[PDB]
């Protein structure tokens, strides 16, 4: 069947930047319309560069033959350079001494529409996340829990950080059942810098109560630098306008942000520990 | 009144630099803006500023560059409607582009190949000025079937205008033509073309060519036609064997042989002299008139084993033709149109019925006495004839009048000629005839600038203003005055490397016809240079060739070329000549693919100024509303 | 090429066959063979019609024959239309159309979602489809809906009711497909529900099973009816991008060769030349071909696609 990786979400209703099989174990590649590799014992790297109008939507790996290995321990593809949303990026992926040959098709879209906004979000978000995984929650106080299966790191105490698909995913705070979903909202790469800040209602029935944030970055290293995320100030009832800045160690490529409002809520949230 | 018009190419090329011509008729400093924006419709592409200047007399030196666009491109071609405003009116026209943004010399290292082995190609990718520029090119292998088996998209960025390629015959594979057709990534309609051989063979070890004594063949020869053997090593040497002739007839799509003219030979010492007999050819076909010949060639087959019995050269003199006359005239060079009163001169190309120009040969008229000429290298004689003022048409042949021969072979062809349309029958016409020589760069060519206007209004043209047009562009411009009492005026134009391979010179000026109303009168002439190239790229042995080279040396090679240019080399057996011929890159060709690309075919001198300059290849528009008619294909009708 | 002269309600009938040939062309990629550059005279033409038009422009923000003359719904829609397909060749004023589709939204339109006229035509010709007064109500509101659509690609920034109106529209019309008797009607009710994809399941068996003999919607006179019908379908059609009934449809409308000329034979001639410089630009030049092969081997591990 093959092992498949991803990154970024497949879509059905586009067109592909191009296709091509690549033999990992060749010394070095054929230079297929115009693109550089640098392959070696434990690295395969494609320099990828497209000359059209067009934005990276998704990039599939498929290698041969199938290991049972889970893929979810590690991270395997990833961008070095740019990534999705972007017209090019240094795609690099880890082989193995069984994984002989690989088959590499990349996706892009018209950088007019470049938006992700219509694919992340699936049908009902409300009991699935971006992960398409469904939510658990317990009874302790009504709250939601955590997962245990896919690939997470730690930094500081109450620190969550999430990798899947190429997709990394942070929650601040906490969701309660309760809570209706608002809306969404998305950043382009024009208006990415490496540091940026975001301003949402938070009045009437637009109380603020749990943010989630779900982004693509790049990578200097197989382990990444997971940028400083941190609330500015108190979302207090009185500031009508709350904010968050970002501090990055290394610069984004796409951000998609949720909004979930509960005018009962009081504005902080946090369990009884220490 | 102050009288205004524009001067254009008939056709501009994207990414390439383009030339208008402004003229006033409104002394002062007046601006002028032009416009280029697409069509249909209105969305801008350029737009540039120049000032003219009384002092000069207002010639328009203006040029601009249509933009790189991406969004021209699928269905019918495309138009660019082209503005001007000189501050207080508007003039606009509407022009073609062309897809054809240069030309593709494919060349590969040989003819003919095996499967097993290599062919290596060069892709030179110049613009409409020969020039190197940077596209992007898609390259197509075709089989013999008609199906490519292998594509390829390569970019042509700081490269300096050479794209070497490659390809693996496989050693399990079609013999036959193959193809390789390469495009502009652009103009997926601009298919160039390079087809080379697969076939299993082996270098042949000497060139043995067939020579007739006389090139042609009559059919009243009493002798035959003798044909000598030259079978000489491809290094220059002489050789001892034996050959087998063999004749035939090329008919329409077919080929029919004559076991009985099968004649063996010695070679003696690289010679042969083989004679067909008059009854053998006449006994071949079973035709009761041998006149009946006229119209079809024959080929010579020749096969020649050495004494050793080593290698197998056969080769063909194919297109021995059969004519009654050994001359035959053309009027490729010559216009359709004659000049009434003025003196009307035709370009006389008279030659071997096979295309190889005459030498020493002169012309004749059924009425005229006394007029003949000599041929030169080039092949083009010369005459002069003064015609009926009148509006009856001229239909006159070329006789000629060489001694030592019959007066029952002169050859001769109903020529037809139209009068020019001349507006308000003003009987004014204009003749840029020039003295043909052989001309060279460096040298001076003394244009003469005839001129037959009437003594009411002659003394009325101050200036005439001429321009030159090569590959499609304005070449040049330029302005001579015109005191009154002078009827010729002589232009020393120091003919320069940058006029090669022709220019057409057209002129024009201004006019009343007769009520205070605007004409112009204005004519074009074809003017040819000797094809040698714009630059001087020559390749000879730096030693003081003392002896020959001899296997496995080195030899110190001389190149002498421009500064700044990139020179490619290919050494190639003649080996591979001796099996295939065909499809060589020379100058010459590279000047025929111009010139078939080119934008005029017609000398000049059409209809009225709308055809004039459709033959010349330019669109002038005016506020009193003349204009042209327009054409959208490539190339010329028929 | 007509001259635009008159009134408001002529100045329409004087220049909208120029303009109709003109946009023709433009798509149809069709003008080497017209005049090399009449497109410049016949443009101006339409520029004084359009200043003619202007100079009888109301405090409304709208357009009509007369200065003192409330303007019509259907006129304004229409008016709407024509100057919202020509916002490519020459400046179009932007707050005056925006205006005028506010007050044909917030004013000229029921609570419920359907528009209802006031003032009707001064004249017979222009009308259309609408002579019949069977269904007026419906027809109008399909009608100012579809011009809406149109012009809703420029003027969303200045006006917010329109998404409510359209949904409106929609979900009203949505249940009243069942219940119509001419057979255009029926037909542009059908497109009208296609544009915004409203069109599915048993409405489309009225589309194919009413309709007489699946080809012609004819009626009582107005043949160009009929043609009016056979663009719609191919509109709604190339809305849903299907090619089973297209080709025969397209075949059968070249039989007839109708280019105008009568008794208010325009709007039809509008209507059935922008469904197909639509067709033009939509419909590529073969089928969609997109395959992925792939093989494998018994001897060799990888997948060859
Ligand atoms: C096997 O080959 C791969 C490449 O296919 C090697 O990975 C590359 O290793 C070099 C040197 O370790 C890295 O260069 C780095 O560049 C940064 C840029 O500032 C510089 O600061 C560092 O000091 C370093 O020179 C390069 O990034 C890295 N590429 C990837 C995609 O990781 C790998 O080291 C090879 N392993 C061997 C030879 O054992
Ligand atoms: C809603 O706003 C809350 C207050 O804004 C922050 O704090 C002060 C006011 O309390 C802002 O102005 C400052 O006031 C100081 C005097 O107390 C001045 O000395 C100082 O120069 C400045 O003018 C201040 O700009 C603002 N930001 C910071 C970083 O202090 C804030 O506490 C809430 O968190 C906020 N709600 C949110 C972000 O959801």
């Amino acid at each position: 069947d093959g092992d498949e990786y991803f990154i970024g979400k497949y879509k059905e209703k586009d067109e592909t930047l191009f296709f091509a099989s690549y033999g990992l174990k060749r010394d070095p590649c054929q230079i297929v319309l115009g693109y550089k590799c640098s392959n070696n014992q434990t690295h395969f790297v494609l320099n990828f560069k497209t000359n059209k109008k067009s934005c990276i939507s998704a990039i599939k790996l498929t290698s041969y033959p199938k290991i049972n290995q889970n893929s979810d321990l590690t991270r395997n593809l990833y961008c070095q350079t740019g990534g999705i949303g972007t017209d090019n990026c240094k795609l690099v992926f880890k082989k193995r001494k069984r994984q002989i040959a690989a088959n590499i098709e990349i996706y892009g879209i018209p950088a007019k529409k470049c938006s992700f906004k219509d694919r992340y979000i699936g049908a009902d978000p409300l009991h699935v996340d971006s992960y398409g995984l469904s939510y658990q929650f317990d009874q302790e106080h009504g709250w939601n829990l955590e997962r245990n299966n896919i690939f997470k790191d730690t930094r500081f105490s109450t620190e969550v950080f999430y990798h899947k698909n190429g997709l990394f995913n942070t929650q601040i705070t906490y969701l309660a059942e309760e809570d209706s979903f608002s809306e969404a909202r998305e950043i382009t790469a024009k208006d990415i810098k490496k540091k940026f800040s975001i301003i949402l209602p938070n009045e009437e029935y637009k109380r603020i109560s749990f943010l989630d944030v779900y982004w693509f970055q790049e990578t200097m290293r197989k382990k990444p630098k997971y940028p400083y995320i941190h609330y500015n100030g108190e979302c207090s009832n009185e500031n009508k306008t709350c904010e968050l800045v970002f501090d990055t160690d290394e610069l984004m490529t796409y951000a998609l942000v949720k909004v979930f409002t509960n005018p009962e809520s009081d504005g902080s949230r946090l369990k009884e520990e220490d | 009144s102050p009288m205004y018009s524009i001067i254009t190419p008939n056709i501009l090329r994207l990414e390439s630099e383009e030339t208008m011509v402004l003229e006033a008729h409104a002394q002062g400093d007046v601006p002028v803006t032009v416009t280029v924006h697409d069509f249909p419709g209105k969305k801008v592409l350029s737009s540039e500023k120049t000032v003219l200047t009384p002092a000069t007399n207002h010639m328009g030196n203006v040029t601009f560059t249509i933009p790189a666009n991406r969004e021209f491109k699928k269905g019918r071609n495309k138009f660019v409607t082209v503005q001007a405003t000189f501050g207080t009116q508007v003039v606009e026209k509407v022009v073609l582009v062309s897809l054809q943004s240069g030309y593709l010399f494919i060349q590969t290292d040989k003819t003919i190949y095996t499967p097993g082995s290599t062919v290596l190609y060069r892709i030179f990718t110049v613009n409409h000025k020969l020039l190197p520029v940077g596209r992007t090119v898609m390259v197509n292998i075709e089989n013999p079937e008609g199906i490519p088996v292998k594509q390829d998209s390569l970019s042509s960025q700081n490269q300096l205008g050479v794209l070497p390629l490659s390809w693996d015959i496989p050693e399990l594979v079609n013999m036959g033509q193959w193809k390789i057709r390469a495009y502009y990534e652009n103009s997926p309609q601009q298919v160039f073309s390079t087809e080379f051989e697969v076939k299993e063979y082996v270098l042949p070890s000497f060139e043995v060519i067939v020579e007739p004594t006389e090139k042609f063949y009559y059919i009243y020869n009493e002798k035959g036609l003798e044909v000598t053997i030259t079978a000489r090593f491809l290094y220059g040497k002489k050789v001892e064997g034996t050959a087998f002739v063999i004749f035939g007839i090329q008919d329409g799509e077919q080929r029919i042989s004559l076991p009985e003219s099968l004649k063996r030979i010695p070679i003696e010492d690289g010679s042969g002299e083989v004679v067909l007999s008059r009854k053998v050819l006449l006994d071949g076909v079973q035709n009761p008139r041998a006149e009946d010949l006229v119209g079809k060639s024959l080929y010579v087959s020749a096969t020649v084993i050495l004494h050793s019995g080593s290698d197998m050269v056969q080769a063909e003199r194919s297109g021995i033709p059969i004519v009654t006359s050994p001359y035959q005239i053309h009027f490729t060079k010559t216009p359709k149109y004659f000049k009434p009163g003025m003196p009307f001169d035709l370009m006389v190309f008279v030659t071997n019925p096979d295309g190889s120009p005459a030498y020493r040969v002169p012309v004749a008229v059924q009425g005229e006495d006394t007029v003949q000429s000599l041929t030169q290298g080039d092949g083009v004689a010369k005459l002069s004839i003064n015609t009926h003022p009148s509006q009856k048409p001229l239909s006159i042949t070329v006789r000629t009048k060489k001694q030592e021969l019959s007066e029952a072979e002169q050859a001769t062809r109903t020529m037809q000629a139209l009068p020019y349309s001349t507006v308000g029958n003003s009987n004014n016409y204009l003749h840029l005839s020039v003295l043909r020589t052989e001309l060279r760069p460096g040298e001076t060519l003394n244009v003469n600038f005839l001129l037959r206007m009437d003594r009411a209004h002659e003394a009325k043209i101050r200036y005439y203003t001429y321009l030159i047009m090569n590959k499609g562009r304005l070449l040049k411009a330029g302005r001579q005055v015109r005191e009154p009492g002078q009827d010729l005026v002589v232009l020393p134009l120091s003919i320069t490397t940058d006029f090669i391979p022709s220019f057409r010179l057209v002129a024009y000026y201004t006019l009343i016809g007769a009520s205070g109303q605007r004409e112009v009168v204005a004519d074009s002439v074809w003017v040819d240079v000797k094809d040698s190239c714009v630059g001087s790229l020559v390749v000879k042995s730096g030693q003081s060739e003392d002896r020959q080279p001899v296997p496995g040396q080195q030899m110190t090679l001389k190149i002498e070329g421009d500064h700044g240019a990139r020179v490619v080399l290919v050494a190639v057996d003649k080996g591979v000549f001796v099996l295939n011929k065909k499809n060589k890159l020379t100058q010459s060709k590279i000047w025929d693919v111009v010139e078939k690309a080119d934008i005029g075919c017609t000398p000049g001198s059409g209809k009225d100024y709308a055809g004039v300059f459709s033959d010349a290849g330019l669109t002038f528009t005016s506020s009193s509303g003349q204009q042209t008619a327009q054409r959208a294909e490539l190339q010329c009708p028929q | 090429i007509v001259t635009p002269s008159g009134c408001g309600e002529e100045n329409m009938i004087g220049m909208t066959p120029t303009v109709i040939a003109v946009h023709y062309l433009d798509e149809t990629e069709q003008w080497e063979k017209f005049g090399l550059e009449k497109r410049q005279g016949a443009l101006e033409l339409i520029k004084k019609g359009y200043t003619q038009q202007l100079a009888f422009r109301q405090p409304s923000s709208a357009f009509a024959a007369f200065v003192k003359r409330a303007p019509s719904t259907w006129l304004t829609a229409y008016v709407v239309k024509v100057f919202s397909l020509a916002v490519n060749l020459i400046a179009i004023d932007s707050q005056v159309l925006c205006g005028a589709v506010k007050w044909l939204i917030l004013e000229k339109q029921k609570p419920d979602g359907v528009f209802q006229e006031d003032a009707p035509v001064i004249h017979q010709e222009m009308i259309g489809g609408l002579r019949n007064n069977n269904e007026k109500d419906m027809a109008l509101t399909a009608f100012v809906l579809i011009s809406l659509q149109e012009a809703k690609d420029i003027c969303e920034e200045q006006v917010n009711s329109l998404p409510g109106s359209i949904t409106k529209a929609g979900d009203f019309l949505e249940a009243n497909y069942m219940n119509l008797q001419r057979s255009y009607t029926v037909a542009i009710a059908g497109y009208a529900l296609a544009q915004m994809g409203r069109l599915k399941g048993p409405l489309l068996n009225k589309f194919l099973t009413t309709a007489k003999d699946k080809n012609r919607w004819e009626d009582p006179g107005k043949q160009l009816y009929n043609v009016e019908a056979t663009s719609y379908a191919l509109l709604a059609l190339l809305q849903l991008k299907d090619f089973d009934f297209v080709p025969p449809v397209v075949r059968w409308l070249n039989e007839q060769r109708y280019y105008g000329g009568g008794y208010g034979s325009t709007q039809a001639t509008f209507m059935v030349f922008q469904a197909l410089a639509q067709y033009q630009k939509d419909a590529p030049d073969h089928q969609e071909l997109n395959l992925d092969v792939s093989l494998q081997l018994p001897s060799r591990s990888s997948k060859i696609t």
